DNA sequence: ATCAATATCCACCTGCAGATTCTACCAAAAGTGTATTTGGAAACTGCTCCATCAAAAGGCATGTTCAGCTGAATTCAGCTGAACATGCCTTTTGATGGAGCAGTTTCCAAATACACTTTTGGTAGAATCTGCAGGTGGATATTGAT
DNA sequence: ATCAATATCCACCTGCAGATTCTACCAAAAGTGTATTTGGAAACTGCTCCATCAAAAGGCATGTTCAGCTGAATTCAGCTGAACATGCCTTTTGATGGAGCAGTTTCCAAATACACTTTTGGTAGAATCTGCAGGTGGATATTGAT
């Protein structure tokens, strides 16, 4: 029979369809799955996590470190106004806060 | 425990109250505020770890495991990230 | 007698190398990717599934995908999003 | 001289320090037993994975420094630099933790 | 006829039981419909969520009970799951 | 002869369990769910409805309206915060004034 | 020539209105901005009554939670007159901001 | 159109919200507020519009999204 | 604190309009009786971890001394915001029509589910690779007293 | 308008705990070949929704007045921060033991799968009644004069 070519190939994904797909399958979401709906969701998740990593490396970046950490992702999220507003109610262990000190605080 | 397990509340050290209202930006801190700090902290503690309990119950485990408390941490729109495994 | 967990640890990865060729990831950070990609995707279908239920349909489509994430995500990341998803199903679709 | 710093300085320089950083600010072992303490209380003889008490450590700390900074501007809306429990008690209020 | 579907019927019954010379308005009885679907999805959805982090494929009266124990506050927990498993206990006898 | 009857209940076990099914909840329902779930319904019905047929007493109406049912709800502690989020088209709020924003 | 002091009609003002369930704004007008705001949204809508019926309570419901707030905020301050500065704090914690 | 809710509009809620005395910089404050509060849910009401495929907005499309903005409204049908 | 003179609430009452409750009939659902599967519970059993405790070292919590400067109290009046009488018009509300469209049915080509079988991509250790944590020092601000 | 005094950086280095790779099965995608389910593509319908059109009755926009709240300007008793000396007890690593997750098998109580029969619950006019609109008459307050 014809070569196996994986969902995710022919999407021109990294993320994986088929796992997508059974998850879907499997987590009672609906009594059925169209064949388009885990290559969209695999799709927006591999761009989610590309959009938060392109963020976090540069962060690295400005801290000259060479691997991400969990306060390089807590510094993308909670300084891009949008991913910020995703994550409003998640916490990132290990990812502290940003430096931030009320005005009214300084020596006068 | 061995050992009986009592007042632990008070482990929660003025020192360590202080490095956290430090880190969420205070300069000045009156001298009330360490004991309502501990009153609700035991109050977030106690409503997390019941949820997380009753998990672990209901799975008939005698172990809590970081899933417990992670999904315990959800119900109260907690959420944590890092202990999914 | 093994006991293995799937994970989106490769795929996180691969993402990783695209988007920065020299940059690394402590495990710990993998950890919180893990659990952000978890998080999105219940987030995500849970929306879908209701939609569907909503509107009397059994099966969840790309469709029910879409409106979900129009509906879960703020505004750029959502257009941007809907690039990607639209992009991939066409791509899919045409065997391509 | 002998040297000292005004009241405040040092203050701001913690400030600065801890929000520099993301280790743990509450001691672990003294954490741990709280925890152990009050999940007693609920069910006997329960164990507890090392994990399960390190996510429980790192979701209060994120809740309290979170608390503080409410509790910040609640207290400098009322033209005030120190933070009070009335502060504590409004923020907790319009959180709809305790309405 | 089709059309839609909704828990009037039960909600005046429950009614005429706790204060049988009282009636109630059109909107207060849509109001008592929501409240009854939403407490509804509440349990049946962490009814869910529970089974499926045990791994298990049915949902039993032993999730709802949980799910109960999660949702309910105090007191209305304890005389929700009295009545539950009190309702459990009939049903399964006679 | 219908499963509400043999549990003693007046809420809809059948209509319960075919909400169930229907709902993506599970692949399978168990026997003593429906009932479960009906009778916490019932319950919590019950009790809602007792004190806003108080509050339609204490206002003499024969018949509870919407105000009713938010009194009954945001005097009672246990049910306010189990509607906390939950908004109650037509109820009003319950009279209430701070201490500081009175005279003498 | 009679009238009140100051506060005094503002207080039996709080009174009527926390007794009382109706809606506070004007129909029409509101219903005019609700479509008015949907057109930058999508095209060519219809809306159902009972649609609109339903944003008004929301919104009314939602303003008279979020000025209960702004009013606690006040009422920190030493102050009873509500101020920008004190809905803004109070969004500020319900996380709107 | 957003001046469309008036001065004396504004009071009535803010009376039953307790208030007693009112700057006259909140009138404009409360607007913009108000503003952001129905584009936010009338932005996902519409959305679940436009899935059903429908050009009218209906009550449910609005009960559902006052539901994903955490402001669940009874009476409505849900 | 009293009197007096208004001004607003707040039951209570009557006449009905119009919500509710009450009736009577089905389609749609729930209930039944049988007949067959099967999820998952009980019974082991492998072996990860978790509970606890021991020791040494030293990072930190504590208690104490002082006095800087912040919160709390007060006073005073500039001028913001409430209370009111007026005059205007925008919102009510009342029909009358036309029609833009939710709602439904009947089919069927196109899309999904499923049991069986191949074929890897994924995952769990080993085996390698290496950032960057910890340590060290002068260079640079940043304070606070003079 | 300085300068000891300290704290804060920045750059450099190295090896070991923590990533990354390299291996090798093998659980779980993907490829086939049917066996169901669907989503609509047309074609029709009564509707709830817009559209106008038109009085008018509150409600709102305005312009006055001036009560009294918000802030600014002071004052100063003490609380709370800054430094230190102590010496307790948290951290680090590891050792023991065995409690209890997790992985497998075996097999019923329990859940699903039809084929039909009964019983409901939703509907919509008819037949009740119950709030409501207006009007008092009498509490309850307010506000100004003394
Ligand atoms: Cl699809
Ligand atoms: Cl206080
Ligand atoms: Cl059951
Ligand atoms: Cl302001
Ligand atoms: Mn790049
Ligand atoms: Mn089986
Ligand atoms: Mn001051
Ligand atoms: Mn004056
Ligand atoms: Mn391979
Ligand atoms: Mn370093
Ligand atoms: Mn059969
Ligand atoms: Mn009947
Ligand atoms: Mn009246």
């Amino acid at each position: 029979r014809a070569k196996a070519k994986t969902r995710s190939s022919r999407a021109g994904l990294q993320f994986p369809v088929g796992r997508v797909h059974r998850l879907l399958r499997k987590g009672n979401y609906s009594e059925r799955v169209g064949a388009g709906a885990p290559v969209y969701l695999a799709a927006v998740l591999e761009y989610l996590t590309a959009e938060i990593l392109e963020l976090a490396g540069n962060a690295a970046r400005d801290n000259k470190k060479t691997r991400i950490i969990p306060r390089h992702l807590q510094l993308a999220i909670r300084n891009d106004e949008e991913l910020n507003k995703l994550l409003g109610r998640v916490t990132i262990a290990q990812g502290g806060v940003l430096p931030n000190i009320q005005a009214v605080l300084l020596p006068k | 425990h061995r050992k009986v397990l009592r007042d632990n509340i008070q482990g929660i050290t003025k020192p360590a109250i202080r490095r956290l209202a430090r880190r969420g930006g205070v300069k000045r801190i009156s001298g009330l505020i360490y004991e309502e700090t501990r009153g609700v902290l035991k109050v977030f503690l106690e409503n997390v770890i019941r949820d997380a309990v009753t998990y672990t119950e209901h799975a008939k485990r005698k172990t809590v495991t970081a899933m417990d408390v992670v999904y315990a941490l959800k119900r109260q729109g907690r959420t944590l990230y890092g202990f999914g495994g | 007698k093994r006991s293995r967990k799937e994970s989106y640890s490769v795929y996180v990865y691969k993402v990783l190398k695209q988007v920065h060729p020299d940059t690394g990831i402590s495990s710990k950070a993998m950890g919180i990717m893990n659990s952000f990609v978890n998080d999105i995707f219940e987030r995500i279908a849970g929306e879908a599934s209701r939609l569907a239920h909503y509107n009397k349909r059994s099966t969840i489509t790309s469709r029910e995908i879409q409106t979900a994430v129009r509906l879960l995500l703020p505004g750029e990341l959502a257009k941007h999003a809907v690039s990607e998803g639209t992009k991939a199903v066409t791509k899919y679709t045409s065997a391509k | 001289k002998p040297h000292r710093y005004r009241p405040g300085t040092v203050a701001l320089r913690e400030i600065r320090r801890y929000q520099k950083s993301t280790e743990l600010l509450i001691r672990k072992l003294p954490f741990q037993r709280l925890v152990r303490e009050i999940a007693q209380d609920f069910k006997t003889d329960l164990r507890f994975q090392s994990s399960a008490v390190m996510a429980l450590q790192e979701a209060c700390e994120a809740y309290l420094v979170g608390l503080f900074e409410d509790t910040n501007l609640c207290a400098i809306h009322a033209k005030r630099v120190t933070i009070m429990p009335k502060d504590i008690q409004l923020a907790r209020r319009i959180r709809g933790e305790r309405a």
